[PDB]
This record gives structure tokens, C-alpha cells and sequence, in this order.
């Protein structure tokens, strides 16, 4: 049972054979324009009204190309029966408005976590042990046409943001899941030195997007851009993105939202200018398994 | 509705037995015969019952008829800094089947092995590999022996007919003899020979409830370690 | 092993009502309590077991 | 005549092939819901009256399975010619009733040593060198209905007890073959001390099964359970199991039955309460080898 | 918000126990009053969760005219509203009798004039046990065994979300 491949030559003054000795096919060697051949990973528009349950919202990136969707019975982890809320929970919730000034350096916001106080999506949160849930993130800023600003609107799968102490991995979960508050970034890194009582809290600085990485780089992950001169929100289409088909939304943050000011916020003359920032999310293709009494996690 | 595609291969009675597991630790030495404390050849009595891990796996169940693959791990090393040093040692490993004369010396004519089975190993060389047969005299090999091979007959005195209760010649595969065939060098050397057993095409009977107490010799008896669950509350997640 | 990541849940008993007996009838008795895998089980990566042991 | 066979592939980036070497196979490397996958190893049911020979008996277990059966023509190692007893043997023996108090530990019994002064069956046993037969064991214990308590009854292949001494092995055949008395389990290890006279006897821990295994796992033989609540009796036909198809009956035993009380006895509010417990076993499918002068075996 | 039932009620006893209850599923079961004024009985009182209340052998009025208790005196002969208990069966109905049955399965479907109602304002169905025979044991005068009630809702369909109802308690 021999392989014979073709070779590619180079160098001229053409066929090699394989074969496979052991069992176990990990024992195998290996084998080996504007056009993006990664159509997917250049943030893909969905190419209005976007209406989910009784909620309305009248730029729009889906994240690798990828629509939320229920889980296929063939990747099927759990064998309960899964809860699906349907328009109960599948619906956009506003989350508090954050207030943009020249001197803002960004915000962040983890899902599921900004939604786990979010009306019927929270209770089956936090009544099952499994869950799983695509998201359409709505960022809303407006301003006029003698505005100037840009906002930079980052989707992170994994979303894992640096510490502020000397202690690896010390962020505890109180600080790590602030709900729908979400935090800020900071414009340097400030460590914590009271060894007494350590806020064990995140330090995200932003020119380093809060992980060690270069800012510019973050364009890598889905995103849209907020021109105040040409738009005036963005929308962003996550679908489940995470290892397994389904975990616990309680444990594990499956996204991060991170805005940046890309473009520092200006105003005609006026030293002194906000223009407030608003986040509407709706959860998408919800389901729940493994239900039991409901969840309280501890706080403050 | 769930595809439940998940497989069991890894849990076959053969993927269970399949790796070598330590059996032996035979120690022999390379020095002058002169010399009393050295043993110049060592002889084991073939069994898996001198370590306790393959034993537990092995019982598990009551029967068992597989092929045998041995292999042999040899390290050697100096006794001491002067007296100079050695060159590359060559081991013979003689296999004496129950009846064959057994070596009293480490130069004797039994190491002629014209009919023994023997392996000579180069120090060095990557470890010793030989396989054998399913070589039991019934048709599986029995892990445990509830009887006698001696019945004792009334008349004849409490000295006669006695034998070890569940020892039987079903077991008796000989013993292996061990010995460096170079002549001593001025210095002693010490050598180690590991015995790794692997049971391959391996078919198995009457399952067992597994051992829950340390083994006390080659029966089933137990002496100390007779405690072995620890506390727990019973309203106690 | 005991990992929190993959712990597995909780099983309890109650009394739904309670346990009755008529007179001359025996009040505390004792329930015993089985485990078993279903056909749907599976394991990996064979490994030495903690629950032998042989010192020297 | 290589052998081209397929692998499994897991991580993917797919057949392997093989050729013997050597004449002996030896050599060859290794080539790899409620419904119960090992239907015979979770004690099968026999799917009343049951009649051997002149005796009827009227929660039934084959173990393994395996109905008794006669040695097979393929498979028959002596030559001399077979002596089948039939219905002179093959029928039931009681043996003598032993007495189920609140403090008993448990019953043991060696078979066929246990049926070896049984009419003509052990006439047959100690007349040849060589003996063959399966069994049907029928346990007995009736109690009223406002009796509780549970036994298990289990029958052992190579049931090997541990002995009472710092010596290994050292139970001698008198008492490792006691007959239709069988012998009882013990709540706690005593090691016997006299180097003078020692007793040479088993001591069968009743939570370590006699042999060094928890006794909750002992239901991995073929065993029935006898609960006073539900049923009086307990059947369990036992096939010949052995490494060989015929061996010395004297010499060897080749099951055991253990009696385990798993739940004490109990009844009303007297303390004193004792119920008793009858075992009748008929040999099956009997048969003989190796006719010369009858075996006495060494008593007391 | 709409749903149907299934009412399981628990029982057990020894065959040396006697005694018989009437398990009874009542749409509409509206409970008499304790006072002389008309419908006066309390959101709260008529509402008191899985607690629930009891039948009374006897009509007490209430005439605290200054804290009124403004709860319901459902007499059990009366069947709580006025009505003779003995004609109860005409209700759909179950009957616990010790000697022969554990317990009582009532499956229920939505019924109502509406075909979907509001759930805090209304109760579509009551349930009463009622003591047919009274309990009764070898010759203890002190015996006592619990009743179990496991209800599953069935069917259920909710409208109109919106921010979550916490109704007056106490
Ligand atoms: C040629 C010299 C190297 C040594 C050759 C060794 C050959 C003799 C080994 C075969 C004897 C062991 C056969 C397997 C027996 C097992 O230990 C147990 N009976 C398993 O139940």
C-alpha cells in the first residue's frame, strides 16, 4: 500500500513513495489584487431594521463570515434536552450608556457577562449549567458635522486581559466579570503594590489592547470602525466561537468587546465635549442545558 | 438526538495489557570468582507476582491465554574509582525450562545452552526483545488455583501428602539464569537487568473484583493494610 | 481526578413523604446502593492506578 | 503478502501496511442505555419446578450465561472411556441448614468438595482420577412478612480464601475442604501465633470477601440476591469452569459459594430472631474418568 | 401567560392505616370570606403560594373592624363556597383510599373563558383534599402521615415581556 506523491523540483539536472509503518495515523509524517484570499478574516459585511423578539434597532460585520447557529445533532456534547428561550431571551438589551470625552482611552465589556442581569437571558444563565448564544453587538454614537473622532469597535474571542500585580493570573472573578459596567483601559500600566488587601483587578493599557499586543494589530479581529464623518453606529454579528459546542457561561467569558478611541474626540473650540457611547446587544440562537437550582455567583 | 460517536478501543483487554510492565530486577556482577560477596550469576524464577502492578491488572480476571513479549533494559556501573577500568560486557540469558540441569557455577557446562533457549545481549546495544508463545500445559493460564496438587491419603502421616494450599504446576515456567560471560576485569562491575512483560494477543475469563489490600506473598493472603477506604461524611457532597 | 473544571454534579436522597410502618414491624431498615456505567461510557489514556502500591 | 490496513486518523493534516517476519505468530505484533454490552456477565436470568433425577424443588441466574454441558469430542484431552452416573448423581443433595442470626458474618462452601459424601456422586468422585460437573445451587430462607434483611448469595470461579498465618499458603487440605459444613466469614482479621500447633485455617474477612477484595464488588460474579421482602430462595445454575475440560475433583475445586448477609437481619422488636437457611445442590452433566481403588482422603 | 397541570398527590400508609381523601380540581374555585363586608378578601391571602390553606370545620367571623384580616374561612362541609362537599364530585376528582391506592394523578388543561389570561390577577384552577374518611390507626391516637404535592405545569405559553412583575406580599 504505497503512496506515490508527485515532487515539485526546482534546481534541474520526479515521484517519491510513502508508506506508513505504525497504527496510529498520529505516528504519520507529514504530508503537506484588492481580492482577500481570507475572505473571512476581513470582516465580512452582511452582504436597514434589525427586529429580534419585540426589539428594534434602525456597518454591519459578521464575525469570520460565520451566522449564529443552534447546535448541530451531530456535534452534540450534552444529551439532556437543551432550553431554548427563543424571543424570551434572543432579544437586544441596552446596556448603560459610557460617555466618550477627549480624554478617554476605552472601554471594554465581556460576553455573556455584560448580559447576565439582563431580564429572562439572566435567569436561564444562571439556571443552567450549560449555555450557548451568538450575540448582535449595536455601538451607538452620534454627532454632529463639526465632530471629529473615530472609534475603533473590536470583537476578541478569548478576550484574556494582563493583571495589575506581580502575582500571575491574580485577576479574581469579582473583578473579571464587572456585568454590564464593563471597564476601562488605561493609558499606563500601573502595578499594584499593597500586598495587605491587592485589588486584584485588571490593568489593560491601551496601546498594548490590555494583552501584550500592539493596538494596530487588533484590526485582526472582527471590528468596525465609527467615522463620526461618515456613520454613526456599528454593527457586529458574533457567532459561538469556543472549543467546545457548549460551556458554562458562567465560568468563561466566550467574548470581549473593546472599544478604542482610534481618533481623539474634537469639537470646534470646546475643550470641554462628551458625546455618550451606547451598547445594545441581543443574544442570538440561545440554548441552555443541565438545569438546576439558579446559580448566585459572589460580588464586590 | 445525540451521534454518539465515541469508541471503546483504547479499553479492549488487548489496549489494557498493551505495554511492558517491570517483572524482575536481576542483579549480577563482574568480578574475580575469588572474590565472595560478588554473585558472578543470578537465577529468577520466571513469574509476574515479584512486582504488584501487572499483577493487580492481570487479576482482574480468573483466566488468561496470551503471547509473551519479554524485553531486557541492562545498566552496569563501577563499584569503585581505582583498579582500573573494563571493557564492553557481554550477558548470556539462559532459559531453563522446568527439568533442564540449573547452573551451580557462573562457568559450568550448562551455559553450552546446546538445547536451552539463550540470548547474549552487547552491552549498549538497545534493550533485549524475544517473544514466546501461550507455552501452558491447560488450555488457559489460571491467575488463581482453588485446590492442591497433593491430596493427602488417610493412613499416611501428617508429613507426607501436604503441599502449599493453591500451588500447582500450572505456573512452572523454569527460571532464567543471568551471567557476564567476560572473564573479571580488576575491577568490579555491577549489573542490573529489568524484565519488561507484555501479554499481546491476549484473551481473558471470568472477571475478577480487583485487589484492595496490599499482597502478602503469592497467595491471596492479607496481613496490614486491611483499611483501605478513608472517611466521609454521608450527607457530605 | 478532582478537577473544578470538570467537576460533574451533585446527587442526593430525600423523603418524598416519609417511611411507614405498622406496629410489630421493624422502624429503621437499610438501603443499599449500586453504580454501574451505561453502554454510551468510555475512557482514555490508560495510566497507572493510585489504589496499588508496593513499598521496596 | 504485505497487509494493507486502515488507519483511524484523528488531527488531520491513511493506510498502513504490515509484513510477518517470522514462521511462529509469536512473533507477530499486535494488530488491535440499560442495555448491558456483556449480557452474560450481568447474571442472566434463566429466561417454578425444578426436577434431577427422583428430586423436585419448587430469581433463577445462569452464570455467565453457560448452561451445564458435556465435554465436547473436540475438545476431550483423557481417552479412556467417559462414565456418566446420570440420574444416580445428578440429583439434589441438602445439605445441612446453618442459622441466620443478627450477628452472622456469612457462609462458605467449596464445590464439589461440599457434595463429596453425597449418595453416589461421591462414590463416583472418589473412585476416579478425573471428575466433571456443572451445578444448580437452590439457597432457601423463608421469613414472614414483617421480616427484613437481604443476603447475597455468590458463586466464585477459583474461590481462594486467605489464610490465618505470617505463612503463605499454609491452609491445609482438612481444612480447606470441610464438606457440607462449609465455613463461615469473620468480621476481623486474626492472625494465628502459635508457631507450635498451628491451626492452618482460612480467615475470611467478610468486607474483604475472604480474599482481599471489597466486598461490594463481588456482584461482578453470578450471584442473586435473596430479599426477605420479595423472595424466599435463590437458583444459580453454575456451568464447569476451569483451564482444562476435566480435572481431580479431590484435588481441586472449582467454585465456591459465598452467603453475605447485606442487610442484617431484623424482625418486630425481638432481639432474638433467627431464620434458617437451606442450600440444596444437584450436580449436572456428571461425568468420570480414570476408574481404579477409591480415594480416602486425610480427615481431622 | 397559559398552562395546564398535572397534579400528582402523594400518600402512603400501611396496610393497618384507614382512612380516604377527596383530591378535587375546581375551575373558578372561588373561596368564601370571613367578614360582613362582600369580597373582601386580601391579593395577599388569596394568594399564598405553595403554603396554600385549609378547610375549617366552622364559619368564623371576622370582626376586627379596625385591622380586618381580610382572609378567606373556606368551611369544609361547604366545600369553601356555599356548596354542599358531598356533591364536590361532580368537579373532576380523584379519591386516595389507603387500602388500595398511594396516591392521585389529575391532569388538567387550561380552562377558562380566554384562551390566554393574565397570571398574577387570576387562578384558573384550585385544588382541595378533603378528608373523606377520617385517619385512623391500630390504637394510636397520635398518628400522622404527610401528603406530597408535585404539580407540573404543561403546555405553557407566556406574552407580552416587559420588565418583571414583584406583586405585594404580607
Ligand atoms: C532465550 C533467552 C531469553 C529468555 C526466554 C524466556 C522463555 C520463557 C518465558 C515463557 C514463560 C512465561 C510464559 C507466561 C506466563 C505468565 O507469567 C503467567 N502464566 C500469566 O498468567
Amino acid at each position: 500500500g504505497a503512496q506515490v506523491s508527485s515532487q515539485k523540483v526546482g534546481a534541474h539536472e520526479i515521484n517519491y513513495t510513502t508508506i506508513n509503518y505504525y497504527r496510529d495515523s498520529a505516528s504519520n509524517a507529514a504530508s503537506k489584487d484588492f481580492a482577500q484570499d481570507p475572505s473571512k478574516f476581513t470582516e465580512p459585511v452582511k452582504d436597514m431594521q434589525l427586529t429580534l423578539g419585540n426589539s428594534t434597532i434602525t456597518n454591519s460585520v459578521v464575525a469570520y463570515g460565520r451566522w449564529p447557529e443552534y447546535i448541530k445533532d451531530s456535534e452534540a456534547n450534552p444529551v439532556d434536552q437543551p432550553t431554548e428561550p427563543a424571543v424570551a431571551a434572543c432579544r437586544f438589551y441596552t446596556l448603560d450608556t459610557v460617555t466618550w470625552r477627549k480624554e478617554s482611552r476605552g472601554w471594554w465589556w465581556k460576553l455573556p457577562d455584560a448580559l447576565k442581569d439582563m431580564g429572562l437571558f439572566g435567569q436561564n444563565m444562571f439556571y443552567h449549567y450549560l449555555g450557548r448564544a451568538g450575540y448582535t453587538v449595536h455601538v451607538q454614537c452620534n454627532a454632529s458635522k463639526f465632530h471629529q473622532g473615530a472609534l475603533g469597535v473590536f470583537a476578541v474571542p478569548e478576550m484574556c486581559l494582563a493583571g495589575d500585580s506581580t502575582t500571575h493570573m491574580f485577576t479574581k472573578y469579582e473583578n473579571a466579570n464587572p456585568g454590564e459596567k464593563g471597564g476601562e483601559f488605561k493609558g499606563s500600566f500601573t502595578l499594584d503594590t499593597n500586598a495587605t488587601n491587592p485589588a486584584r483587578n485588571f490593568c489593560p493599557v491601551d496601546y498594548l489592547f490590555g494583552s501584550g499586543v500592539l493596538a494596530g494589530n487588533a484590526f485582526v479581529y472582527p471590528h468596525q470602525i465609527i467615522n463620526l464623518r461618515t456613520n454613526n453606529c456599528a454593527t457586529l454579528v458574533l457567532p459561538y466561537v469556543n472549543s467546545l459546542s457548549i460551556d458554562s457561561m458562567t465560568k468563561h467569558n466566550n467574548w470581549g468587546i473593546a472599544i478604542l478611541p482610534l481618533a481623539p474626540l474634537d469639537f470646534a473650540t470646546e475643550s470641554s465635549t462628551e458625546i455618550p457611547i451606547t451598547l445594545t446587544i441581543a443574544p442570538m440562537c440561545c440554548e441552555f442545558n443541565g438545569l438546576r437550582n439558579i446559580t448566585v455567583p459572589r460580588t464586590q | 438526538h445525540v451521534i454518539q460517536k465515541r469508541t471503546r478501543s483504547e479499553s479492549t483487554v488487548e489496549s489494557f495489557f498493551a505495554r511492558g510492565a517491570c517483572v524482575a530486577i536481576i542483579e549480577v556482577d563482574n568480578d574475580a570468582p575469588t572474590k565472595r560477596a560478588s554473585k558472578l550469576f543470578s537465577i529468577w524464577k520466571i513469574t509476574y507476582k515479584d512486582t504488584v502492578q501487572l499483577r493487580r491488572k492481570l487479576e482482574f480476571f480468573t483466566y488468561s491465554r496470551f503471547d509473551m513479549e519479554l524485553t531486557f533494559v541492562v545498566t552496569s556501573n563501577y563499584t569503585d574509582a581505582n583498579n582500573g577500568h573494563a571493557l564492553n560486557q557481554v550477558y548470556q540469558i539462559m532459559y531453563i525450562p522446568p527439568g533442564a540441569p540449573i547452573p551451580g557455577k557462573w562457568n559450568d557446562y550448562t551455559w553450552q545452552t546446546s538445547s536451552n533457549p539463550s540470548l547474549f545481549y552487547t552491552y549498549g546495544a538497545p534493550p533485549a526483545r524475544i517473544s514466546v508463545p501461550y507455552v501452558g500445559i491447560a488450555n488457559a493460564y489460571s491467575h488463581f488455583y482453588d485446590g492442591f496438587a497433593k491430596v493427602p491419603l488417610a493412613g499416611q502421616a501428617s508429613t507426607e501428602g501436604d503441599s502449599l494450599y493453591g500451588a500447582a504446576s500450572l505456573n512452572d515456567f523454569g527460571s532464567l539464569a543471568v551471567r557476564v560471560v567476560n572473564d573479571h576485569n580488576p575491577t568490579k562491575l555491577t549489573s542490573k537487568i529489568r524484565v519488561y512483560m507484555k501479554p499481546k494477543h491476549v484473551r481473558v475469563w471470568c472477571p475478577r473484583p480487583p485487589r484492595a489490600v496490599p499482597y502478602y506473598g503469592p497467595g491471596v493472603d492479607y496481613k496490614d493494610g486491611l483499611a483501605p477506604l478513608p472517611e466521609k461524611g454521608l450527607t457530605t457532597y | 481526578i478532582n478537577d473544578s473544571f470538570t467537576e460533574g454534579g451533585y446527587i442526593s436522597m430525600f423523603y418524598q413523604t416519609r417511611v411507614v410502618v405498622p406496629l410489630s414491624t421493624p422502624r429503621k431498615m437499610d438501603i443499599l446502593g449500586f453504580v454501574s456505567a451505561c453502554n454510551d461510557f468510555s475512557v482514555r489514556l490508560l495510566r497507572d492506578t493510585t489504589h496499588i502500591s508496593q513499598e521496596a
